């Protein structure tokens, strides 16, 4: 079986046109150097930003590291010697610096700036920056020119429809330069029966100019070439694309195939091959055709990766740790063991000397691991009897008690005021009567008498005093 | 037990309650029979015209074979749409004032069973949505509340251990059927499988609200007619006589 | 005290949205630790 | 075999039967329409709220016939303000109304 | 606890740390006993 290898040329080849793109961009060039700067002090790697080099210095030579820019899924779904390394990264500072200062206040055209960046470029395109950087690079770079596209969408509805002009009028002043207000007072001193309509919308116009500069100058290049790098990232991933929706379709009888090692688990069936779907354009998309390993066996290995994590936490209803159910089989294939050998059951002694676990704790662990069990289940009537319709209720107190508790908590009140008046006032007409209990500061003034030292005496001869109603309740209820 | 919550669907779902309960309301007002068009579209790729290019029709459907050819030339754009996706956008873009007045001169010019038979349930329906105040587009659920903790406790039996109620099952799936037709299928499968995929939420929604009636619901270990809501409310396991 | 008649009419969302506090997106349910 | 006060359900809230507590006779339907053939009233909608499903009413009557006073009106069944939000789950709304 | 010693001090305050908790006669009728056994963990294969 083949059909498959034919195609997959067409793979590599899309992001080959990718790599380049990408090069000259100054945002993803910046993010380099001062991550560089993370390595001198100590705080990361060069590992998850270089993983190897290249000797030719044209277009690629060997299968590429950019896997991820042509690939169907979505972002969400994407997820060497030091010494020579370090020697490289040491040559972009050598030019960088001239750079480094063209983009903070530059001048009136930025062909000039971009010009210098251009030799670097080549130089950025002879590293292999890993996988995970492009998902980076890429993502922040359809993003980041995603509000350019609105920003200036709004000015084209505002004066052509709007204001009535034709399409011909438009892509001859904004295509110019599309950054000054050039454009815009060049079509009202065109002394034309429109021009004098864009006094109504010059307001929202000049909003929607000045605020469309601040992104030009966070990228640092032109309106107009910066599209130009995005335009044809749109034709690699394409061709890989449409080539790779033949591989995702043809081998779709691979994926029930290995389903038949997670059914009746945790997770429907449905569901099962949700996980081996994803699986399969994910490993297509990082196969190379130029390896001794086919692709019926590279490809099922992402496949029974995803399904095994999924059912691996959210199986049962209710969540479950990890090593919790793998310590059952754990003792498992240890118990037929001793059993096969000697013949008689391993008793809890010889595997508490193998085990970290002593013998009693052991047997709580058990409790643990169940389904447990329903509540809608037939019991014995089998017609309105359930198995959570037999469990009486503690929170709601049923008639042969709620006379009881009633006057258990509305009386003592009444046979408080015969006693001393002093202890008996201090407790009562302080939390009964206001809010909040014990200040001491505070309570030493609100009977005018005794200091701080009565504020625990007073309260214990009360307490023993709370005897006194019997019949009466209210305190002994709380608990 | 007092108060609710709910669920936000992508993906538009028609309520149960008001489609397999004849005569139909939320394909009767749009033109569509009762079974012999609102049923098929929900399985396999069945194209159906919500829209119309120019004076066209409302019940004519279109087979795949004949839709890679109507794209370039021999035909125009075609409202092409799913399943599901083709039927609350159909209902906020009617006028039931119009509308009315288009099938009430359709009860002499034609004879009574080709058109009419259907057409008597038409103005009778309609009359209702315009006397109270209703709307039409009220029939889909766009979200879904969620049964009170009470009437589905979770509360230790005896030895450590606990007890839920399988319902509870009924929501964890649900999730994993929206949140997989966002980032994965809708951007990157071609179509013959992305088909699928919808067929498959329809029937896990209506499954909850109501199950027996279309595509009975079976939970993971040990089958048994796995319980819903509609069922454990009036009690349709007993065919209703044998109430409690 | 008792009961008359009984009014029925269709759900809208923006009536479930009332009586709703927010949407439930984890299927997670409780912990057996903490309860 | 004879109850007269035992434990309740939290869903369902009807009488039960322990063990150290008796079970109570669970008033068939076959005994329902025999009384309405009388033409009766009170001793029949008591035998569907109080005396099985209403709580609030079930525990305020335990306090009327302890001092020797009379037990009022019952109020509105467990198993009915319940079906209002088992019915409000599925896309349709209810609501209750006075005169 | 504090207010459980409340109660007691009306009705004599003695509150032991232990108490008894024996099986009590179920409700009906009693009756004698026949034999008894008592297997306090035996040297045998007891489960």
């Amino acid at each position: 079986m083949e059909g498959e290898i034919d195609i997959a040329k067409r793979i590599e080849d899309g992001i080959n046109q990718v790599q380049c793109s990408v090069a000259e961009y100054p945002e993803a060039i910046t993010y380099l150097l001062e991550q560089y700067n993370r390595v001198e002090a100590e705080e990361a790697r060069l590992s998850d930003l270089i993983t190897g080099f290249v000797d030719p210095n044209a277009e690629e030579d060997l299968a590429p590291t950019a896997t991820h820019v042509g690939s169907e899924l979505s972002q969400e779904d994407l997820d060497i010697d030091p010494e020579l390394a370090r020697e490289k990264f040491a040559e972009l500072r050598a030019q960088y610096v001239v750079t480094r200062d063209t983009i903070k206040a530059k001048g009136r055209s930025h062909a000039t700036a971009q010009e210098e960046i251009l030799k670097l470029s080549e130089v950025f395109k002879q590293f292999r920056l890993v996988p995970k950087q492009f998902d980076y690079l890429v993502n922040s770079m359809r993003v980041m020119m995603d509000r350019v596209r609105t920003q200036e969408r709004l000015i084209m509805k505002l004066c052509v429809e709007q204001c009535k002009m034709p399409k011909k009028n438009f892509i001859t002043l904004f295509t110019g330069n599309e950054t000054s207000d050039t454009w815009f007072n060049a079509a009202i001193a065109m002394n034309k029966p429109w021009s004098e309509k864009l006094h109504d919308v010059s307001e929202e116009v000049h909003r929607a100019l000045q605020k469309l500069q601040q992104i030009e100058e966070e990228t640092g290049l032109t309106i107009e070439q910066v599209k130009d790098i995005n335009r044809r990232m749109s034709i690699g991933e394409a061709k890989a694309r449409r080539a790779k929706k033949e591989m995702v379709e043809a081998n779709l009888r691979l994926v029930i195939s290995i389903a038949k090692k997670y059914t009746n688990r945790g997770l429907q069936f449905l569901d099962l091959i949700q996980e081996g779907n994803i699986g399969l354009m994910k490993a297509v998309d990082k196969f190379e055709y130029r390896r001794g390993y086919k692709f019926s066996t590279y490809a099922t290995w992402w496949i029974r990766q995803a399904i095994t994590r999924s059912i691996a936490d959210q199986a049962r209803t209710i969540r479950i740790p990890v090593h919790m159910i793998e310590t059952i089989n754990k003792l498992n294939r240890i118990s037929r063991q001793m059993l096969q050998e000697m013949g008689r059951e391993p008793t809890p002694e010889e595997l508490a000397e193998r085990m970290l676990m002593p013998e009693d704790k052991i047997r709580k662990v058990l409790k643990i691991a169940k389904e447990p069990i329903s509540m809608e289940t037939p019991i014995g009537d089998d017609e309105d009897s359930h198995l959570g319709d037999f469990i009486e209720d503690t929170t709601l107190e049923l008639p042969l008690d709620s006379a009881t508790t009633e006057s258990l908590r509305a009386a003592t009140h009444d046979v408080l005021a015969g006693l001393t008046a002093r202890e008996a006032k201090v407790l009562r007409m302080r939390f009964g009567i206001d809010m909040n209990t014990d200040h001491t500061l505070e309570e030493v003034g609100k009977q005018f008498d005794v200091t701080r030292e009565r504020i625990r005496q007073i309260e214990a001869k009360a307490l023993r005093k709370l005897r006194h109603p019997s019949r009466s309740e209210v305190l002994r209820s709380f608990l | 037990r007092e108060r609710m919550g709910h669920i936000e669907l992508a993906s538009p779902t028609a309520h149960i309650w008001f489609l397999k309960s004849l005569p139909s309301r939320i394909g009767l007002l749009l033109d569509m029979p009762l079974r012999d068009i609102e049923r098929v579209l929900y399985f396999e790729s069945y194209v159906v015209i919500e829209g119309g290019m120019t004076n066209l029709e409302r019940q004519q459907i279109l087979t795949e074979e004949q839709y890679l050819d109507a794209l370039e030339e021999f035909g125009d754009e075609f409202d092409a749409k799913m399943g599901a996706e083709a039927i609350q956008a159909l209902l906020k873009s009617m006028d039931l004032e119009q509308e009315c007045e288009q099938l009430r001169e359709e009860l002499n010019e034609t004879n009574s069973e080709t058109k009419r038979k259907k057409l008597t349930k038409r103005i009778k329906l309609l009359e209702a949505f315009v006397q109270s105040g209703n709307k039409p587009e009220w029939m889909i659920l766009t979200v879904l509340p969620v049964l009170p903790p009470d009437l589905r406790p979770l509360v230790p039996l005896d030895g450590g251990r606990f007890a839920t109620s399988d319902l509870n099952d009924l929501y964890r799936r649900v999730i994993n059927r929206n949140n997989r037709l966002k980032r994965l299928l809708d951007l990157a499968a071609p179509d013959i499988i992305v088909r699928n995929e919808k067929r498959m939420l329809q029937e896990a929604v209506d499954a909850l609200l109501d199950n027996g009636r279309r595509g009975r619901a079976i939970t993971g270990s040990n089958k048994r007619p796995l319980k819903s809501l509609a069922d454990m409310i009036k009690g349709k396991q007993g065919r209703f006589r044998q109430n409690l | 005290e008792e009961f008359d008649a009984i009014k029925i009419a269709l759900a809208s969302p923006d009536m479930i949205r009332s009586w709703s506090f927010g949407e439930v997106k984890k299927p997670e349910t409780i912990n057996y630790r903490t309860f | 075999h004879a109850r007269s006060t035992g434990s309740y359900s939290l869903v369902t809230q009807q009488p039960l039967g322990g063990k150290a507590q008796f079970g109570g006779q669970r008033f068939g339907e076959m005994e329902v329409w025999a009384l309405e053939a009388y033409g009766a009233a009170y001793t029949l909608q008591e035998m569907l709220t109080v005396k099985s499903d209403d709580v609030n009413g079930r525990t305020k009557m335990y306090k009327n016939i302890v001092d020797g006073n009379h037990q009022m009106e019952p109020g509105m069944p467990e198993s009915f303000n319940v079906l209002l939000k088992e019915i409000r789950s599925l896309g349709i709304n209810i609501e209750l109304e006075d005169e | 606890t504090p207010e459980e010693k409340l109660l007691r001090a009306i009705f004599g305050e003695k509150a032991s740390d232990v108490k008894d908790s024996s099986l009590r006669v179920p409700n009906g009728v009693s009756g004698t006993v026949i034999d008894v056994q008592v297997f306090t963990r035996d040297g045998v294969e007891k489960d």
